[PDB]
């Protein structure tokens, strides 16, 4: 069975950092991936998922648990832990020895938690800081950051572009020779 | 007319809950699971054990 | 009886606290280990990155395209850090950047 | 023949070994040493202690 603990409650996260209002802002919109492509062009706004990065994350999320849940050992006899009567000296010292063993578990359960849970927000975040920085190298000088996590492409793209970008097969050269007239004048 | 914004993004859900980390002790994450289990059935059920 | 129960539960909570230790030192360790590695990679990569200019690209895999014309004497230069980029750098939009 | 290009990369082995880390259970180093000795040698030596 589980250990006691003298804590009534530890939170494991299972999910990235909440932003309620780097990107400045979450969407609280998209529920089919953790992932995905935001774009505006003439057309609109749409929302998508990105399945690798989706996956990537999930699996190591199901990897916690599997680390923590379902992994215990096995005690059959032990020491009794309750005493219905005062006796001194020998029901003290088992009083002592559980008492030490409970404090000793409970930070462990406490700590535990507090690494495993500061580096799997770590983590997801990672994920994001490899994707912004993946796409930023297949890009060039086509597109600049606006510190949101997003880009604005100064090469012109219709809906095309994001596919090839979801997929990182995206080609930048096809209008990008006009750059010096795109954005950079004298 | 001559760009595109693309935007990435992450997603958010409404309802959060606080953990506690190395760095911050309440920092607010899209969903949590208990891992200290508490008040189990009430009844001890025969098996597997004699 | 009781008082070899508590001797033998002495040493079997003794061992299940240092077996956990034991388990827990190693991991937190290696994860750092690996992260301080690849840490020192990047800091190695943004550093060349730094001495570098517009001179490159990076193709997404490590590697620097530099579009500088560079023979032997460049990758020297970057490998103690004394690259000076600024001896054809000015042909610089006609390497790359057109109309 | 307007470049040169540049690659720094890493090492590599073609024997590696798993070690378990906070985040993965399985990763591939290099190389790795044990930390828990196990089976000495079988004689009580009789130095330092008496």
């Amino acid at each position: 069975c589980p250990r006691y603990v003298k804590q009534s409650t530890l939170k494991l996260a299972t999910g990235m950092r909440n932003v309620p209002e780097f990107i400045e802002n979450g969407w609280e919109g998209m529920v089919d991936g953790w992932y995905g492509f935001r774009h505006q062009n003439s057309e609109g706004r749409g929302q998508a998922a990105d399945l690798k990065s989706t996956q990537a994350a999930i699996d190591q999320i199901n990897g916690k648990l599997n680390r923590l849940i379902g992994k215990t050992n096995e005690k059959f006899h032990q020491i009794e832990k309750e005493f219905s009567e005062v006796e001194g000296r020998i029901q003290d010292l088992e009083k002592y020895v559980e008492d030490t063993k409970i404090d000793l578990w409970s930070y462990n359960a406490e700590l535990l938690v507090a690494l495993e849970n500061q580096h799997t927000i770590d983590l997801t975040d990672s994920e994001m800081n490899k994707l912004f920085e993946k796409t930023k190298k297949q890009l060039r000088e086509n597109a600049e950051d606006m510190g949101n996590g997003c880009f604005k492409i100064y090469h012109k793209c219709d809906n095309a572009c994001i596919g090839s970008i979801r997929n990182g097969t995206y080609d930048h050269d096809v209008y990008r020779d006009e750059a010096l007239n795109n954005r950079f004048q004298i | 007319n001559s760009t595109a914004t693309l935007c990435l993004g992450h997603h958010a859900v409404p309802n959060g809950t606080i953990v506690k980390t190395i760095t911050n002790d309440q920092i607010e994450v899209t969903n949590a699971t208990e891992l200290v289990q508490s008040s189990s059935t009430g009844e001890i059920c025969d098996s597997p054990h004699q």
